[PDB]
């Protein structure tokens, strides 16, 4: 019954770093597995990363390495997905997902439950 | 490609425990997968996991259990689940009710029924209990769920909070070969996600040995080998031993420590190809929930559902009292007022207090049969001691202690013909209720904390006999010497027999055709009910009637305070 | 034991008066108190037995009532042939204890 | 002290019998209890039942639900209802009083001959 | 010693099973739910013979007349006693199983032969051990069990799972002795459950059974080669012992049963296939072993004398000074009712006389140790005599000179005989129920609910004369009533409870009851001397009746 | 109940003789038997109470002994003012039962 | 019925005291029991102990092992041994009887003044 709100703007291509803060509601934020998605202009849903609750067993993309830094804070109900020297192959709207029970997410069509609008990241 | 990038490791350096010393130098890390702690029963196989989590006393160990380079955090109780070896889940409840009971206490109260229902159905879908959740678990009396899914539903009560580092204590003991691989395929499935499944198996097989990611061998507190499970047989093949053809790999390691002893293998692994890598990573990495109303509601709810679904002890207690009161009223039918009326009145009043005091032995099995569940859920993060003590008391000592008391006086009163009064009927009913409450409260002050039911019952039947002699029928309370008459205040049936005797022997005569209510010629006759009360040591003032009630009320609070202090100071490790 | 108390240790009545002698106790007696009358120079003669009846050889002026823990002896029309010391003895238990003594004195 | 027996003497069978014995010189609920003794037409006697001074009425087991002693405090009288009368119960009824400490029916009554015939 | 059975059709569990037993080392395998454990009981004379439909012959000839005297059978539980040393329990079976012709000069030689062949020389001077005493562990506990059955030189030995509850340290050690003893010609037939590779390499004849169907029968070296051509293949580093069980369970029995009748190991199988002492000796040896078990237990015999000594001292301390007054009758009837109540309720501890040693009685009766009458007379002689007569004889010699009842020489022996007959009849009644049952939970509640019923009809809680006619006959079926009436008649007699009131001739003012006779008539007791002995002959008749029921229950038992 | 039997249903004595009337029972009475004397045309007057003492208004010729299960009434010097029917009533339990009747007849 | 008190009257302290009360007109082991009552030099009384008709002797708890009542059937006399006498026990001793059923001490004795002085 929680929602996802975006706040990180995205319009720079092949820049240095960009952090996207996707806040949520205030009921049970510390009981979900917040994650992100990638929707390229012409492609479907592409999984990026998904951090488990409590700051444990996380997941990133099998393509990109540790350039991505996703961290969810239990306070203020906000999760971030910042990058380091992003590649031009990133023109895609980034979605925000919220799932319960961390099932693994093997970087495929996971389709989390509570979705979001997602902000365009050029 | 895979399913996770990193896991919550659990490294330990120099683990030494003493109670006297049970563990010497134990060190190594536990990578997120499916590791196992092998070894014989005499070593630290089943004792390392108690110190790996929070199951032992902190003043016994001297090592350090680091989690990702940080000590044990405050969310470790909500991020790690311990599975007990023996049974824990009740049989009188179904799987959905057992999962909802632990889900309502372990999770926070900020979660509504929408997220908790989908979380329970999610654990049910991963546990494979779609058709089992709609059925009762069962016990030794009712049949419902066999042992194949009993261990599955036992771990389902721990996967509610979505843990990271799951702990298990011998998950294959009590199973066969088909169910061992059935329960292990699910552990390997959850291990592939990103969980750190640590357990201590006891004599596995080759089909279970191949599924282990890491393996730690222990023998009497000495680290024999710690590393991958695939390289365990290759390490011992070049150390001086060699396994034979068509032999269990797990049995060869247990055969080496026995004699194809403990002083030569401990000095082999310390200088091998597996100790320098672990010491290099170890020195590098190393250098309540809910409110009181919610706990008192869910605990009393589970205890009441358990008591309602147990017909072998609740309904049988009512039939044993109905057939007892019917045969009592049939014998004493016709309490006349003659010479024999005093013997019948004192015998029927003494038997009611003796039966109410001797029927409290069945109430001893309340905290002793559920001791493992109380010491397991309390150190896990479920409730407190006062919420468990009030929840079990409000659900067991109220409908089973007050029911045989009211049905025992509503039948023999109009059948015998004691005193046709409206207040006298409620007086003996409240007296029998206070007698059964004080006897069960004294029963709870002895069996609290113990586990052997034979000692609490032998000591209770001994003290019940001593309190039965001081009732006032087998011996007069005024002829006892001065250095022994003070023992009459330390009883229970005496206060009940005194209040029961004062309620009947009042304005009743016992000699026909001899009015002796103002003039009793020729003494040594007892021609009235007042002469029997003074002859026994009873006060005729109305305060003497309520004195035994205020004495039993004080003994109830004293024995309940002792039972609560016995449960509060108990060793929960 | 059951002690027997008597508040009036000495009376000062006249002739032809209602003498009221009371004697309470500690335990329950249940009409088991006896009254005695000792003359100055004799043996205590039994007066009222059971604190209800009256022995023979005595006029009907002696009447004993009271029930429970206290007993009262009444004398109607006190003369000059009733002086002496009165006692109240119980016989409920075995340590039979007597009372004080109400020595009457006329003026 | 003094008693007086009164009542009918010719009752039809299969009916009811009622007697009445007044007490003069003593109270009816003072101390002594009261019985009902019948002497069969011959040389036999039988104790029917009695009533205590407060109201305790103990009957004879031979008379199973046929004797009912009822008292009255005003006129100091006690009666005796005998339902379902039979022709063999033509006994002479008396009204004796028993003292609990001596135990023996001391004062008696004059007695009334009850004839059960059609 | 070539044992051979035909098509055994057992049912109530078996179907088709046939195969010879080579006089070497046979082993029976299979799951727990199959017929592995039932084959060893049906192969000998330990199961129901009427539910059999096969033929068992031993080297041409069938079952001989002395098969029990030339064959042994052990159990995985206990057949030995912990309180007795390994030298005397082995001689106990040597004195009952052998004849009286064997002198002591040659009897001790056979005992030393088992103490030197088994390997228990240093244990001959020690006991076995229970829950309190310390003797040996579980390693030496199994050696004395087979040693008890190794008295005479047998030919076919049977062993019901000789490895359950045994560690792997001495598992191979306790199994090597079987192959060492099998070299002489002992047809050792055991049913091992879940073995290992170290035990599977020494098997000489294998017999896999599952769900009453025979899966494989032949040598153990060719066990893994038979399943290789049937459609299976074992993996590397795998125990072939429990591997055959995984094929039966399903990594099923309808396709593996007929696959063996059309193989090479089945065609070659059907080719060659087509008392001693007297009653006195058994009574003396049984009573001697049970007496030695009694003196050897300081937790079940000496504790009962302390539990009755403190009770007898606190009773004499509470009732000290039984004066003759108004309250003397309540103190006398209360202390007399408590003696018969404590003596009747103490019979609950004697219920563990036949239910604990039930496996020892069935196992000793089947092998041919004694009969059903010698075990009963031998147990009631060394158990119900020194433990049932001591607390009654010490509970009366203490309170008699402390309370002050009737200072007479004859009344002291009457009270002692009454308490002895009450405890003997109460223990005999509990013996008529525990004899024949194996569970102690149901046998311990029925005696409490029955004794609480006889406690009401004793004569203190309700007058016996005030009970209606249709319920007064129930007072005759009690035990504390006869003891309480005999003790009341023996005490209340020439006593006077009225101080200063001689009521023996003249009792003025009735409703007093202050004599020793006005209380006995009001309670329902006769003043004649015959009324005193009426309760004695009633308890004596109930003792023989309950003992006959206990003996009939011990005789009419399913001893198979 | 406790039945009361009497063997001599009719006596045949003279004047000035020792009349021996016996009355046994079934249960134990313990000195709780009372004797009665019914005149031909009156009410049964109480004679001996307790089978030991004697009521007032009667001469000392009536004496009652016996203990246990039988009781004996003795009459010394029987005159002509003692004819009638005698009874033996017990009062031990509650179903009080009388005896037969020993109707004396002089010659 | 009639009693007669006799004995010494001047006893040295820390010694023994013995009294004797004869009974005339009644037997000593017939029915009534016998007590020993002393009146202190003033206006107080105390019950010492009694002896039943058969031999039951109940003493007062105040006198702990100092009173011993002994009887004789021939001369119908009962005595009273009081060992370890003290100067405060200069009371006038009586010998009263005690009918069990009425319960009260009817007949009494004349009493003898016992002086305990050196
Ligand atoms: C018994 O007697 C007393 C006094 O003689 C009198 O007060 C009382 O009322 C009597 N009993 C009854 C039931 O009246
Ligand atoms: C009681 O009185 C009777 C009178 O018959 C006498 O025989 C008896 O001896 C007396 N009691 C005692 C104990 O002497």
């Amino acid at each position: 019954q929680v929602q996802l709100q975006e706040s990180g703007g995205g319009l720079v291509q092949a820049g240095g770093s960009l952090r996207l803060s996707c806040a949520a509601s205030g009921r049970s934020f510390s009981s979900y597995t917040m994650g992100w998605f990638r929707q390229a202009p012409g492609k479907e849903r592409e999984f990026v990363a998904a951090i488990k609750w409590s700051g444990d067993i996380t997941k990133y993309v099998d393509s990109v390495k540790g350039r991505f830094t996703i961290s969810r804070d239990n306070s203020k109900n906000t999760v971030y997905l910042e990058m380091n020297s992003l590649k031009p192959e990133d023109t895609a709207v980034y979605y925000c997902g919220a799932d319960n029970t961390w099932v693994g997410y093997p970087s495929s069509r996971s389709s989390m439950d509570y979705w979001g609008q997602g902000t365009q990241v050029t | 490609l895979k399913a996770f990038t990193e896991g919550a490791v659990l490294s330990f350096h120099n683990i030494c425990y003493r109670v006297k010393e049970i563990l010497s130098n134990i060190n190594g890390i536990m990578k997120p997968g499916l590791n196992a702690i092998l070894g014989p029963t005499g070593g630290g196989k089943s004792s390392l996991l108690d110190v790996l989590a929070a199951r032992k006393d902190p003043s016994g160990l001297s090592g350090d259990v680091l989690i990702n380079g940080a000590p044990r955090p405050a969310n470790f109780k909500c991020n790690s689940g311990y599975v007990v070896q023996d049974d824990v889940v009740m049989g009188t409840l179904t799987v959905r009710e057992n999962l909802q009971f632990s889900a309502a206490l372990r999770l926070a109260t900020t979660m509504t029924n929408h997220e908790k229902n989908e979380r329970i159905n999610r654990v049910i879908q991963e546990l494979g209990l779609d058709k089992v959740a709609d059925s009762k678990v069962g016990t030794q009396f009712i049949r419902g769920v066999s042992g194949g899914e009993r261990k599955r539903t036992s771990i389902g009560m721990e996967l509610i909070t979505d843990p990271s580092i799951l702990f298990l204590d011998e998950p294959t003991t009590g199973l066969d070969s088909s169910t061992a691989n059935a329960v292990l395929l699910l552990l390997k499935r959850m291990s592939k996600q990103g969980r750190t499944i640590i357990f201590s198996i006891h004599q596995p097989r080759y089909s279970i040995f191949k599924l282990f990611d890491s393996l730690t061998l222990l023998a009497s507190g000495r680290l024999m080998f710690h590393g991958p499970a695939q390289e365990a047989l290759g390490y011992f093949e070049s150390a001086g031993y060699h396994c034979e053809a068509y032999n269990n790999p797990a049995d060869f390691f247990l055969d080496i420590i026995n004699g194809d002893l403990i002083e030569k293998l401990a000095e082999i692994y310390v200088n091998s190809s597996f100790y320098k890598e672990t010491k290099a990573e170890l020195h590098q990495l190393s250098g309540y929930t809910t409110s009181f109303c919610h706990q008192l509601r869910w605990v009393s709810k589970r205890s009441f559902k358990n008591l309602l679904g147990n017909p072998q002890a609740s309904i049988a207690q009512i039939i044993v009292t109905v057939v007892l009161g019917l045969v009592i009223g049939a014998i004493y039918f016709g309490l006349k007022n003659d010479s024999t009326g005093i013997q019948n009145r004192a015998g029927v009043l003494f038997f009611l207090t003796t039966n109410q005091c001797f029927s409290s032995v069945s109430a001893v099995e309340l905290f002793v049969v559920e001791k493992k569940l109380f010491i397991h859920e309390y150190i896990s993060g479920y409730y407190r001691v006062s919420s468990y003590f009030l929840g079990k008391l409000l659900s067991d000592l109220l409908p089973m202690r007050m029911l045989p008391s009211i049905i025992f006086t509503c039948i023999v009163y109009f059948m015998l013909g004691l005193k046709p009064k409206a207040d006298a009927f409620f007086v003996m009913m409240f007296t029998l209720m206070m007698v059964a409450y004080s006897a069960s409260s004294m029963a709870l002050a002895i069996a609290a904390g113990q586990s052997v039911v034979s000692v609490a019952t032998l000591l209770m039947t001994i003290c019940f006999v001593f309190m039965m002699i001081f009732s006032g029928l087998l011996v007069n309370l005024t002829t006892i010497a001065s250095w022994l008459s003070w023992l009459q205040y330390f009883s229970i049936p005496r206060y009940g027999f005194t209040a029961l005797q004062h309620n009947e022997f009042l304005g009743q005569n016992f000699c026909p055709g001899l009015n002796a209510t103002g003039n009793n010629p020729c003494n040594y006759a007892t021609c009235t009910g007042e002469e029997y009360l003074v002859k026994q040591g009873i006060d005729l003032s109305p305060w003497g009637l309520w004195k035994n009630h205020v004495a039993l009320a004080c003994m109830i609070v004293i024995f309940l305070t002792i039972a609560y202090l016995k449960l509060l100071f108990l060793k929960k490790y | 034991d059951i002690v027997l108390t008597q508040s009036p240790s000495s009376f000062s009545v006249s002739l032809g008066d209602r003498v009221t002698i009371s004697c309470k106790a500690s335990g329950y007696i249940l009409n088991r108190l006896a009254w005695y009358q000792q003359k100055p120079g004799n043996a205590p003669r039994l007066l009222i037995s059971g604190a209800t009846s009256l022995e023979t050889g005595f006029p009907s002026r002696f009447s004993g009532t009271g029930s429970g823990k206290d007993y009262t002896l009444s004398i109607s029309s006190l003369q000059t042939e009733d002086v002496g010391t009165y006692y109240c003895q119980q016989y409920w238990s075995t340590p039979w204890t007597f009372g004080g003594g109400t020595k009457l004195e006329i003026r | 002290v003094q008693l007086q027996e009164s009542g009918p003497g010719l009752v039809k069978p299969s009916q009811s019998l009622s007697l009445t014995c007044t007490v003069t010189g003593f109270s009816i609920t003072s101390d002594y209890a009261w019985n009902w003794i019948r002497q069969f037409p011959g040389k036999k006697l039988e104790w029917m039942g009695y009533i205590n001074f407060d109201g305790g009425t103990t009957y004879n087991p031979s008379l199973r639900g046929r004797i009912s002693i009822t008292r009255d405090t005003s006129k100091n009288q006690f009666f005796l209802q005998l339902r379902s009368v039979t022709p063999e119960d033509t006994a002479t009824y008396y009204c004796a009083t028993f003292y609990g400490a001596k135990g023996t029916l001391d004062y008696w009554g004059q007695g009334t001959s009850v004839t059960v015939s059609s």
